[PDB]
């Protein structure tokens, strides 16, 4: 029902910080759960996931500085950040991964940290204006064959990211019918039939993959008026 | 008589990694080079002891385990390996003694629009202990409330099939995987080199 998170702030370098994101109704213990990350003005990062039974894995990015751990009895998730850099700054998503272990249907609201001072996806367009009602294609393009192990995600402004499509073309429970995804192998469209003005976001495919990757998100497409 | 190591590796379909097969063999003359020196094997690596070695030693059985997996996993069939086929489909031990041999086995196990029928576990709440094997299909509750064998919202059929489609990049190919381990007990010895 719900993943909140809390922890974040601004720091100067040279200390540690700890994030916390507890959740209801959803296992922390039992379930694929991560941390996303994003920029300010840039794309998803996944930064590390935390298996049912264990194992952990770490973008490069930040393999050996950070370490991700859950509390069984408080039913929280962490992500402790040991050294961090100005590079590390951004809002911090915690995620639970269903389909295949990484296609993330919930997502908490995200807390923003400041920090003073191999298959490759393609995204187009980069920008994209349009007008209501008009009908529209993005299209995400994979170096080698994928199957069909590809979501699309929507991100309004201020919000978390929304799981629309998964499996590449299967619509994700409550998303209007005028999304749907088409596409196997190394070409993925996103098709929106008639642009309505609730629309406007930035759209994402993800290759749907086991472990946090440098290219598991495009680039993303900003669709405009 | 030789070992039958043909109904292993040329068996037409193979196991899914979760349900994967063990063969024992036993009563013959095992010649391992007739396997290490074929250009077929994409992987072959051994734990314990050397491919070199295997010709002049008496077991008192030999053990294939035999499954397909994905090729980006075959890395993961390897002592102290983490992921989800090494955590919930098939653990070797960190200090292991056999060799593990793998091909592409994309013309035979995909199929145009995509072969299904290959399966592995993706919800289990802990790892695998080495060699221990879980063929169980509970619905998996991934919330606070029981799911009394109810699939629905955070409750999970706990095998997904794998998509193997003949344009797949190799990494998400078919291989065919055995795994041969090695026991000596006291017992004689049935199966030596040539
Ligand atoms: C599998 O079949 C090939 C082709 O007939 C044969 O040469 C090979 O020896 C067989 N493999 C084993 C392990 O016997």
């Amino acid at each position: 029902v719900q993943l909140v998170e809390s922890g974040g702030g601004l720091i100067q370098p040279g200390g540690s910080l700890r994030l916390s994101c507890a959740a209801s109704e959803i296992i922390v213990s039992s379930n694929y759960m991560s941390w996303v990350r994003q920029a300010p003005g840039k794309g998803l990062e996944w930064v590390s996931v935390l298996y049912p039974g264990g194992s952990t894995f770490y973008a490069d990015s930040v393999k050996g500085r950070f370490t991700i751990s859950r509390d069984n009895s408080r039913n929280t998730l962490y992500l402790h950040m040991k050294s961090p850099r100005a590079e590390d700054t951004a809002v911090y998503y915690c995620t639970r991964a269903l389909w295949e272990g990484a296609t993330f249907d919930y997502w908490g609201q995200g807390t923003l940290v400041t920090v003073s001072s191999d298959i490759q996806l393609t995204q187009s367009p980069s920008f994209l204006s349009a007008s209501v009602g008009d009908r529209i294609t993005i299209t995400c393009r994979a170096s080698q064959g994928i199957s069909s192990y590809l979501a699309w995600y929507q991100q309004k402004p201020g919000k978390a990211p929304k799981l629309l499509i998964y499996a590449a073309s299967t619509l994700q429970s409550g998303v209007p019918s005028r999304f749907s995804g088409s596409g196997s192998g190394t070409e993925f469209t996103l098709t929106i039939s008639s642009l309505q003005p609730e629309d406007f976001a930035t759209y994402y495919c993800q290759h749907v993959n086991s472990f946090p990757g440098p290219y598991t998100f495009g680039q993303g497409t900003k669709l405009e008026i | 008589n030789l070992c039958p190591f043909g109904e292993v590796f040329n068996a037409t379909r193979f196991a899914s990694v979760y349900a994967w097969n063990r063969k024992r063999i036993s009563n013959c003359v095992a010649d391992y080079s007739v396997l290490y020196n074929s250009a077929s094997f994409s992987t072959f690596k051994c734990y314990g002891v050397s491919p070199t070695k295997l010709n002049d030693l008496c077991f008192t059985n030999v053990y294939a385990d035999s499954f397909v997996i994905r090729g980006d996993e075959v890395r993961q069939i390897a002592p102290g390996q983490t992921g989800k086929i090494a955590d919930y489909n098939y653990k070797l031990p960190d200090d292991f003694t056999g060799c593990v041999i793998a091909w592409n086995s994309n013309n035979l196990d995909s199929k145009v629009g995509g072969n299904y029928n290959y399966l592995y576990r993706l919800f289990r709440k802990s790892n695998l202990k080495p060699f221990e094997r879980d063929i169980s299909t509970e619905i998996y509750q991934a919330g606070s409330t029981p799911c009394n064998g109810v699939e629905g919202f955070n409750c999970y059929f706990p095998l997904q099939s794998y998509g193997f489609q003949p344009t797949n990049g190799v990494g998400y190919q078919p291989y065919r995987v055995v795994v041969l381990s090695f026991e000596l007990l006291h017992a004689p010895a049935t199966v030596c080199g040539p």
